[PDB]
């Protein structure tokens, strides 16, 4: 019992870290999202100018 | 001599031909606006959530 009961304390500290840094890698996505969009146009000027 | 008699014809007694930059346009691909914002919009919102996950998975680590 005592084994299962180390496996148990050692998760539940640990486990609040993990929870907190993928919420934290979410946020940084939409960010990227912004970024997604100065790059489209970035593209698509270039595009025509080459057209040009 | 030949060279001069070239010279002075092609230069003097036609140049270019008319052409339309309207005419252009046709033949490049022309700008348009990088629509829409693209908001996204916020998901999971309150411990509806966490009621339902606390509740739906009962899997205890092992």
């Amino acid at each position: 019992r005592i084994d299962s009961v180390s496996q148990l304390q050692n998760v539940a500290e640990t486990t609040k870290v993990l929870f907190d840094v993928s919420k934290e890698t979410v946020e940084l996505e939409s960010e990227a999202f912004e970024l997604k969009q100065k790059v489209e146009l970035a593209h698509e000027a270039k595009a025509v100018l080459d057209s040009w | 001599n030949v060279i001069q008699d070239l010279y002075l014809r092609e230069l003097k007694d036609t140049k270019l031909a008319p052409s339309t930059l309207q005419d252009a346009e046709g033949n490049v691909k022309p700008w348009n606006p990088p629509q829409k914002p693209n908001l996204p919009e916020l998901e999971l919102q309150g411990p509806e959530a966490l009621k339902a996950y606390t509740e739906q998975n009962v899997e205890t680590a092992h």
